[PDB]
């Protein structure tokens, strides 16, 4: 199985996910 | 070998692309949320009002900023901002806090931004149109107001200010 | 050169390759004061004395933006997305059209900078009405744009040669990508064209008195969107066919390359609502289709990260590479066309994270038109275009000229490489970081010096990351004249096969490709999609017209 690719793309998955709650979680706060 | 990695390969992709396209749709669901909730007042009224750049200041809604602020519920004040440059008017816009408040801005020049820092107000100003926003201030206090649109060169120094009375 | 002779190709896209790269080294010039400015550090002073004609922050700010994001992305474009096909078909393009694209170009290029070296366009690279440039930077502008629409003609017309000596095969890969590429150009300069024939040409020659502006900035986004994905896709071709050998590998998977070129081709065009969630006059529920169209968008970058993952693994891994982390340190690490491309992938990843906040409608409120949307932007054009390009020069240089890279311009490469894409990652840090601080973008902030106190810690970052671009730039300008300015010529070098990659083949889906083939349905598929995304706006608009006067400010 592919797994440094799969390591790669869970780098990928947790900065997404970091950013985008991080984001959001600022919009509610200023709301 | 080739064979085998390769058919390895195209198994984990496809994992991948499914659970990828998971996220993207649980965005879309979170997104959805704050268009149903009071966060939402903040996007642009998507309606054209129409107005003249080269008369607002002298006739209708922007001409006396003083006469700017106007109740128009019981709970509810509308306030017509005009941001020119290099600068915005009223200043300061003096608003109750706990009250819902309908900003209408437009521009007799150029493209300004209106970003009041500490909240999501956040929207471009196009001569010829008014940007509707609305929002509800919790905490009183002094608030800033950012040109975040290049409108030349007085735009570094471009700010204005709210203040929400307790 | 008899080499000229036989490949009159490769000297047109050498001169694509250098005006695109000189473009890029003048635009650059202003980032590192631009980077200062952001750490609140003024060298305005110093420029302005270096560079006399240079009247304000923001005309250096127009020529960054036009000549780094317009001209040096366009150029390479053109070099690449040309050539590479061509050598794959091993056929010659249109020479005549070829060289009346290259002429369009640069006689563009030098009409508009007349303007803009003269203090009179200082309207930044997206030129929003009712801010008025003089009548040359508009029409030298068109000219430079359309210079495209004579490459998409060109490789339409190779493609269908190469069709007709040979019915019922398969377009090749290289040259798929090509067209598919070409053809959502097409349909996404459309936008510009019609901003710049119906509005902003007959307003800066005085034939209208005004502009609407909300119906200029929709027409621009219009194509403002898909350009980006203009500037990406030449160097996604030599990330998918050319880096896998560079690594030592092969490409995994030629159908899902395809399949992420035919996605672009679909989904680049019908989005731009995403650069007005902050403007009046535009419906919500359009808002909310645009964003969910943009997340979409994004499936065919998410698509690359693993299939490009997948293969520089493989490559390790047949470099003897073992365990989790032994497929990367067994990678070809001493080869700058190998290293560049990487770095740019790794950037790429906060780069995308950012855009997919951006895209997501109310979340833009947060971000829009503060520092992060430049943060963001550096991480994709700026760090992996840029760098794949630079990356190119050492592979795609010797192939064009005959010249060869010493062991000494090869380690000087690397070093400015590196640089480079540790300048952009700091810069990065400092920019997103400021943007979620409420700093704006597109201002003189180091002349209002008070106004950003909470700012101070990743101003420091800006400040960092201007120091490390400007060593960077002047390594990579004595690098890049070294060896274009270097005696020794090696023809065989020039007559050398380009090292287009092997594919690792299986039982697959030929159904597939060919469904993907059928590239004349989806480029209707394609022009559909954007009339339904655009078309109700754009009826209500046009029937609702509130032209105003324009505007110096400058
Ligand atoms: C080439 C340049 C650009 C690309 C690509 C790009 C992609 C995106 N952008 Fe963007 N962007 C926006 C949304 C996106 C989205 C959703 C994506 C997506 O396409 C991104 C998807 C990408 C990914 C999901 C990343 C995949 C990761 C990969 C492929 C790397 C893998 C690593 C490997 C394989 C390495 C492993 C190797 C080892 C050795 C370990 C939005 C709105 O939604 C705005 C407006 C914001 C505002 O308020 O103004 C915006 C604004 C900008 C502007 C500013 C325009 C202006 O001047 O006003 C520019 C120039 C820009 C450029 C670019 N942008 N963007
Ligand atoms: C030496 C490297 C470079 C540095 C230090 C640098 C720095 C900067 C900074 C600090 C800004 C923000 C300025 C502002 O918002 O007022 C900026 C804007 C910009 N940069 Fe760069 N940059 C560099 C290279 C590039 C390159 C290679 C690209 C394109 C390929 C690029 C495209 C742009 C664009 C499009 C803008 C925005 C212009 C506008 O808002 O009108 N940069 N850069
Ligand atoms: C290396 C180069 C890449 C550049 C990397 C860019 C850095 C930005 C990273 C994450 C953004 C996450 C958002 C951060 C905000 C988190 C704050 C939080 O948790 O919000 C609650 C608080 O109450 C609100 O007021
Ligand atoms: C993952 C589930 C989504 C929940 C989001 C968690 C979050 O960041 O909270 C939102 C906001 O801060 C609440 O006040
Ligand atoms: C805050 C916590 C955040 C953590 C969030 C979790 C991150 C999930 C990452 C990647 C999923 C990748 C998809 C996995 C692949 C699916 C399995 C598969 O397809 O494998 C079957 C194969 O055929 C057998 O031979
Ligand atoms: C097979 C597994 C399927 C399960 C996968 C389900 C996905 C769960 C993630 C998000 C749910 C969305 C939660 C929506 C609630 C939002 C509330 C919120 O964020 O509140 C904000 C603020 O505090 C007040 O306005
Ligand atoms: C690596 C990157 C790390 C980056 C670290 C994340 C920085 C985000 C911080 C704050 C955003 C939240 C803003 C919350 C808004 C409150 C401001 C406020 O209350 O001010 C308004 C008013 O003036 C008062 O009376
Ligand atoms: C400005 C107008 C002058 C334009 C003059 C353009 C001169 C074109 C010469 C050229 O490169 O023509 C191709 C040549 O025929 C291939 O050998
Ligand atoms: C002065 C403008 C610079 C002119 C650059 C020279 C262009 C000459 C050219 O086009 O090359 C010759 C011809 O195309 C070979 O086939
Ligand atoms: C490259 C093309 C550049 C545009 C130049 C000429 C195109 C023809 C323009 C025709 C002029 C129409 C203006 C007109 O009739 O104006 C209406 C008036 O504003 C209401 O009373
Ligand atoms: C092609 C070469 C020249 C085009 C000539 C165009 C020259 C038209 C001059 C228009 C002008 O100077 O503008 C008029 C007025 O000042 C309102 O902007
Ligand atoms: C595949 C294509 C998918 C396209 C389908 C997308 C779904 C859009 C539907 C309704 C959005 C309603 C949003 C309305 C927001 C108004 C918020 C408001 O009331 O503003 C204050
Ligand atoms: C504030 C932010 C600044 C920090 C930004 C840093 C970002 C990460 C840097 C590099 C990652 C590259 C990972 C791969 C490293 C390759 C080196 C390697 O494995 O080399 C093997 C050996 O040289 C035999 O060839
Ligand atoms: C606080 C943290 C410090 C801030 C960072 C300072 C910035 C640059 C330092 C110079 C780094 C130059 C890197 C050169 C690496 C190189 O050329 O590596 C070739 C390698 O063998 C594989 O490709
Ligand atoms: C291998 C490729 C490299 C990809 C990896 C690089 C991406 C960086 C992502 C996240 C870092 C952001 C750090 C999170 C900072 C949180 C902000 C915080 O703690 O803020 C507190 C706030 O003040 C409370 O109100
Ligand atoms: C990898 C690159 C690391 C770069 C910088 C280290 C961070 C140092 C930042 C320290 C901030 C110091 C500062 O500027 O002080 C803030 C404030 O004004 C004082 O009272
Ligand atoms: C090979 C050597 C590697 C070198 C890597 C260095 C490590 C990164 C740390 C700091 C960078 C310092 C640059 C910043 C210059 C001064 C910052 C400034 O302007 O000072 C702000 C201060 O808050 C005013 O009050
Ligand atoms: C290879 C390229 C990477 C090279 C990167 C090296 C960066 C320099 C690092 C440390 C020296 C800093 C010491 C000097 C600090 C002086 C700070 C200063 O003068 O700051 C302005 C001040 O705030 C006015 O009021
Ligand atoms: C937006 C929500 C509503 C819209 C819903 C959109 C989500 C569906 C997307 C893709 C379906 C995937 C289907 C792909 C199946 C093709 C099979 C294939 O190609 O794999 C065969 C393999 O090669 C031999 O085993
Ligand atoms: C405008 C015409 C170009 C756009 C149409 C491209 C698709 C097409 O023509 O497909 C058939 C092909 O020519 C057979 O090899
Ligand atoms: Cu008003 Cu910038
Ligand atoms: O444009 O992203
Ligand atoms: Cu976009």
């Amino acid at each position: 199985k592919p797994k440094g690719a799969l390591a790669v793309i869970l780098v990928l998955t947790l900065t997404i996910l970091v950013f985008w709650l991080g984001v959001y979680a600022v919009f509610f706060a200023r709301g | 070998d080739e064979h085998k990695a390769h058919k390895a390969i195209l198994a984990y992709e496809k994992g991948w692309l499914a659970f990828s396209l998971a996220m993207l749709f649980v965005f879309i669901a979170l997104i959805a949320y704050t268009l149903a909730t009071h966060t939402a007042g903040v996007i642009p009224a998507g309606k054209l009002e129409r107005v003249d750049p080269t008369t607002v200041r002298q006739e209708g809604p922007w001409a006396d900023p003083a006469q700017a602020v106007v109740q128009t519920g019981p709970n509810q004040y509308t306030v017509y901002v005009l941001a020119f440059a290099f600068g915005y008017q009223p200043n300061p816009i003096e608003v109750p806090q706990g009250a819902e408040i309908v900003f209408k801005i437009t521009s007799p020049d150029v493209i300004h931004g209106f970003h009041v820092e500490g909240t999501n107000i956040n929207v471009e100003v196009l001569p010829g149109e008014v940007s509707t926003v609305r929002y509800t201030f919790k905490r009183p206090g002094e608030y800033r107001i950012i040109c975040n649109q290049y409108c030349g060169l007085g735009h570094q120094n471009m700010f204005g200010t709210i203040v929400v009375k307790e | 050169s008899r080499v000229y002779e036989a490949y009159p190709e490769k000297k047109a896209t050498l001169y694509f390759l250098v005006l695109g790269f000189l473009a890029l080294i003048v635009g650059s010039l202003f980032g590192p004061f631009q980077a200062l400015n952001y750490g609140n550090v003024d060298a305005y002073p110093l420029l302005k004395r270096l560079l006399p004609f240079v009247q304000s922050y923001y005309q250096g700010l127009t020529l960054h933006g036009v000549l780094n994001a317009i001209v040096f992305t366009q150029l390479f474009a053109q070099a690449i997305m040309v050539y590479l096909p061509a050598r794959e078909l091993n056929m010659r393009p249109n020479m005549g059209l070829m060289w009346l694209s290259w002429w369009m170009a640069f006689i563009g290029l030098v009409v508009f900078a007349l303007p803009l070296l003269a203090n009179e366009a200082t309207v930044l690279y997206t030129f929003y009405p009712p801010l008025k440039g003089h009548w040359a930077f508009y029409l030298g502008a068109s000219v430079f744009v359309l210079s495209t629409w004579v490459s998409i003609y060109i490789v339409l017309d190779l493609w269908r040669r190469w069709k007709a000596a040979n019915p019922g095969k398969v377009t090749p890969l290289v040259t798929y990508m090509a067209v598919v590429f070409w053809l959502m150009w097409f349909l996404a300069s459309l936008g510009l064209v019609l901003e710049a024939v119906l509005f902003l040409l007959p307003w800066s020659f005085g034939l209208v008195e005004g502009v609407d502006p909300l119906v200029a900035r929709t027409l621009f986004w219009w194509t403002g969107h898909p350009i980006v994905y203009f500037w990406l896709l030449p160097a996604y071709a030599i990330i998918y066919t050319i880096l896998p050998k560079q690594a030592g590998g092969k490409l995994v998977s030629d159908p899902m390359a395809r399949l992420a070129f035919l996605l672009f081709l679909l989904l680049s065009t019908p989005v731009g609502f995403h650069h007005q969630f902050a403007d009046p006059g535009i419906d919500p529920t359009w808002k909310m289709i645009h964003s969910v169209l943009t997340l979409f968008v994004a499936v065919p970058s998410l698509m690359t990260a693993f299939t490009v993952a997948a293969s520089l693994e493989f490559a390790g891994r047949l470099r003897g590479g073992r365990g989790l982390f032994g497929w990367i340190r067994a990678l070809p690490w001493d080869n700058p066309a190998f290293v560049a491309p990487v770095l740019g992938l790794l950037g790429f990843i906060p780069g995308g994270a950012g855009g997919i906040v951006n895209a997501s409608f109310t979340l833009d409120y947060v971000v829009h038109n503060t520092a992060w949307v430049p943060g963001h932007f550096h991480l994709q054009v700026a760090s992996l275009v840029t760098l794949t390009a630079m990356g190119s020069l050492y592979w795609l240089l010797p192939n064009l000229t005959g010249k060869p890279i010493s062991d000494a311009q090869r380690r000087l490469g690397l070093a400015v490489v590196w640089l480079w894409f540790l300048g952009m990652m700091i810069m990065a840090v400092g920019l997103h970081w400021a943007g979620l601080l409420n700093v704006p973008r597109r201002a003189y902030i180091a002349q209002v010096p008070d106004a950003y106190p909470h700012a101070a810690v990743p101003m420091v970052f800006n400040v960092l990351a201007g120091i490390v671009l400007l060593v960077a730039l002047l390594l990579f300008i004595y690098g890049l004249f070294s060896v274009l300015l270097s005696r020794e010529r090696k023809p065989e070098l020039a007559e050398a096969p380009l090292p287009f990659a092997e594919v690792i083949s299986g039982p697959e889906d030929r159904r597939l490709v060919l469904a993907m083939d059928r590239i004349g349905f989806w480029f209707a598929v394609a022009a559909i999609l954007v009339v339904l995304a655009y078309g109700p706006t754009l009826v209500q608009l046009f029937g609702h017209l509130n032209p105003v006067p324009g505007w110096r400010l400058w």
